[PDB]
């Protein structure tokens, strides 16, 4: 009673679906790099400022 | 247009995870499609239901403990309610714990119980006990103190006490008032003997009295502290009650829960993981006829799912055999059974049950043509379905109840049909039933025809009653005249009657068999089935059989007693017909011409054999060498099918003679069971005989249950049955089908 045509509409849903789930995992890891972009960062100036300052 | 099987289509249907809880709950609710298992090398462990089942397993374990100790409380526990709810949360992997809690505390409740149970089983020993005298269940106190007089005899005194309307005794649960003889000892090592004595005898020795008044103060505290623990007794039973009586509320909801969740599991996993997709696609076979309810159910499953995956199922063209699929009701379906007792048909097959609701009944009838049997029969089937309502709610553990309750239809019809037959076969417990229509004979004529005071040499004869005296005749208006239930050579009247009608009917349902042939070669599209099969095999059966059948009813109007000498023998000319045997003399011939169409017959019949036996593989062959087929083997299968065919013929009609063996046992049975039985019941003693018939009568109810009702009905019940399996249903009813076994909410009764 349903068309050829929906069927494939169910199609194009799941792959509107994955394409979903593809954003979200994209963002999840670009967010993580970011926050380890800044803590490898920190640390290291940290360290080193310190390391300046005690030393004048 | 005949019955068969419904068409089933094989799909591939892709429901998210999510979803797929929701739809197979519904669907399975729904109960149109079924479910293959795609990876037969994956356990449960590797579907991954294992923790599904697993936790349902526990579930179970623990509904089952509490559904007993439920059972053990009397407690009323309908299971009447929730029926339509089918919840499916995750949630109630966690409740079911719960329930679980609940139960545990049941266990602790009797634990604690007991264990009061023991401290009171002791307690009250102090009360009675306020030398060390024991409290014993007197059952063996003769032997007590003589024993114990034995340790030294006569060493202390005799301690004698007693307890009236004692307390069950904790090892044997049993009131029963003490009376005992106790020793006791002063001496050390006496005492030591006696303990041991008394200790391997069965007896309490408990206290250890005191003269001092403080060991009487200490059994008044023991006996507040008595009273306080049968308080608490009195606590841990409420609450238990109070826990019992909620379990049993809640268990019947969630049998039903926990057995659906679990078929649910059940379900996913027999299903096909896929691995792109947190999806699973299942190839489901479901009817057509329900593609639109299912369509709508899939939206409803995924509808409450928030998901809203379409849940679309994926029609697809599969060769896999299809399974054989009949749509039942409440009526047919006991028909059904009977038929697929004998094997499932091929698919698109044509269904022999919408014949058979008809067809059985009536030849069990003419097996068991009994008026007053058929009532009580009838009567039964009427039983069975006014209590139908109460038979199928509640538990019906003897499975011979059950089988005849599930046919309770079939049988109703049975005894309907029988009393049809009896009344024309006239006979109820050999008797008949005279309509005062029976002219058949006018005595009074009789004795004008020149018998003229034979009743004088009667004295020693019967005498035969002549026919075309020119004053008897005419036939009885329904039945046989009631005149030969009385006659002595009914045992040629009746018998000839029923063995030629038993030839007539068995042959004509024969061929009905063979003509449903045809519709199936129509609808699959074989013409070389019928242009060489149904074509001579009808002939076939025709010339030789269906000739018969009317030849035995042109001499019933052909003949009259005018003829009777020489009279021509049906079976004779049968037997001679098919060995072209034509004596000038010695046997009469039904018609001028007969020798002619006798030999016509038998030739046709033979030439129908080359086409039925060599026609098709031989065209066959043709077709592969035009076209461009296992030529030998095919020959052998037609082969088979015509040796079979030809031959069974010959058998199956020479079969339908059980319909006559039967209905004439049945006959024999009553007159005898009659005569030598109820007839001994009267007298001419006029109270004597009231008295007895009243328990002979009995007696003979019992026989008549007992040999005829039952077992003659059982016998023609599987005979008439059996004419269906090997003489009906071979002539069109072949090959063999799977059993449609859809998703379904069958555990409704459970």
């Amino acid at each position: 009673a349903l068309s050829d045509a929906d069927v494939q509409k169910q199609i194009k849903h799941m792959m509107a679906f994955i394409e979903q789930e593809a954003n979200e995992k994209a963002e999840e890891i670009d967010a993580k790099a970011e926050e380890e972009f800044n803590i490898e960062k920190g640390r290291l100036v940290q360290t080193q400022r310190l390391k300046i300052m005690e030393y004048y | 247009e005949l019955f068969r099987s419904e068409e089933m289509t094989l799909a591939q249907l892709f429901l998210q995870s999510e979803a797929a809880y929701c739809c197979v709950s519904e669907l399975e609710e729904l109960g149109k499609v079924q479910f293959r298992d795609l990876n037969p090398d994956v356990n449960v462990f590797q579907r991954k239901f294992v923790n599904e089942v697993r936790r349902c397993e526990e579930m179970d374990r623990k509904l089952r403990f509490v559904e007993k100790e439920i059972r053990k409380a009397n407690i009323p526990i309908m299971d009447t309610g929730e029926n339509p709810e089918v919840p499916f949360p995750r949630d109630m992997i966690d409740l079911e714990a719960n329930f679980e809690k609940i139960e545990n505390e049941l266990k602790e409740i009797n634990t604690n119980q007991e264990a009061l149970k023991r401290n009171f089983l002791e307690l009250t020993e102090l009360k009675f006990i306020l030398f060390v005298a024991g409290v014993i269940n007197r059952e063996r106190i003769p032997t007590f103190e003589r024993m114990l007089w034995r340790v030294c005899r006569g060493n202390v005194f005799l301690r004698q006490a007693e307890i009236e309307n004692p307390l069950e005794d904790p090892v044997t649960g049993d009131y029963v008032h003490k009376s005992v003889f106790i020793i006791f000892f002063q001496g050390d090592q006496l005492k030591n003997r006696v303990k041991k004595i008394c200790e391997g005898f069965r007896a309490s020795l408990y206290p250890c009295p005191e003269t001092p008044q403080e060991r009487k103060e200490m059994a008044s505290g023991v006996n507040t502290r008595i009273d306080d623990l049968q308080m608490v007794l009195n606590q841990t039973e409420d609450h238990r009650q109070r826990v019992l009586q909620a379990a049993a509320k809640n268990i019947r909801v969630w049998f039903i829960k926990v057995r659906k969740m679990k078929a649910i599991y059940h379900t996913l996993n027999l299903c096909n993981i896929d691995v792109t997709q947190k999806c699973l696609i299942a190839e489901v076979w479901c009817p057509v006829t329900d593609l639109d309810s299912i369509q709508f159910a899939l939206r409803r499953g995924t509808e409450h799912s928030g998901s809203t995956v379409p849940s679309i199922l994926n029609r697809m063209q599969t060769n896999q055999t299809p399974p054989t699929y009949n749509k039942t009701n409440k009526f047919t379906h006991g028909f059904q059974n009977i038929v697929d007792a004998y094997g499932i048909g091929t698919y698109r097959e044509i269904n022999p049950a919408p014949y058979t609701v008809i067809t059985f009944p009536f030849l069990f009838a003419v097996m068991f043509g009994d008026f007053g049997h058929g009532i009580l029969m009838t009567l039964f089937a009427v039983w069975m379905v006014l209590r139908e309502s109460r038979i199928l709610s509640q538990k019906n553990e003897n499975e011979m109840f059950s089988m005849v309750f599930s046919g309770r239809y079939i049988i109703l019809l049975m005894g309907l049909f029988s009393i049809y037959t009896g009344l024309i076969y006239n006979d109820c417990f050999s008797k008949s039933l005279n309509i005062f229509g029976s002219s058949w004979s006018v005595r009074p004529m009789f004795t004008i025809g020149n018998w003229t005071e034979e009743t004088l040499l009667g004295s020693s004869v019967l005498q035969l009653n002549p026919a075309i005296p020119g004053v008897f005749g005419g036939p009885y208006p329904f039945g046989i005249d009631p005149i030969w239930n009385i006659a002595t050579n009914k045992l040629t009247f009746l018998n000839s009657f029923k063995m030629k009608m038993s030839v007539i009917l068995g042959i004509i349902h024969m061929l009905f068999g063979v003509s449903l042939s045809l519709f199936n070669h129509i609808y699959f599209k074989k013409p070389l089935n019928i242009y060489f099969g149904f074509i001579p095999e009808i002939i076939f059966m025709s010339s030789l059989f269906g000739y018969l059948v009317i030849l035995i009813f042109y001499k019933w109007t052909a003949y009259d007693a005018h003829s009777s000498r020489n009279a021509p023998s049906l079976l004779i000319h049968f037997i001679n017909m098919f060995l072209f045997s034509y004596p000038e003399s010695g046997n009469a011939m039904l018609y001028s011409g007969q020798k002619g169409i006798q030999c016509f017959l038998i030739v046709v019949a033979m030439l129908c054999v080359p086409w039925m036996l060599l026609f098709k593989p031989l065209i066959l062959r043709h077709q592969y060498l035009r076209k461009k087929f296992d030529f030998g083997d095919t020959m052998v299968h037609q082969a088979i099918h015509t040796i079979e065919y030809c031959l069974g013929c010959i058998s199956n009609t020479a079969s339908y003679l059980r319909l006559w063996a039967l209905s004439l046992a049945h006959a024999q049975l009553s007159e005898v069971l009659w005569t030598m039985v109820i007839h001994i019941g009267l007298h001419v003693r006029s109270l004597a005989g009231g008295l007895g018939l009243f328990f002979i009568f009995a007696a003979f109810a019992t026989l008549t249950v007992a040999i005829l009702l039952i077992m003659e009905g059982l016998s023609a019940f599987l005979h008439a049955l059996r004419l269906h399996w090997v003489e009906f249903q071979n002539k069109f009813y072949t090959g063999t089908g799977f059993k449609f076994l859809p998703f379904s909410f069958e555990h409704i009764r459970e």
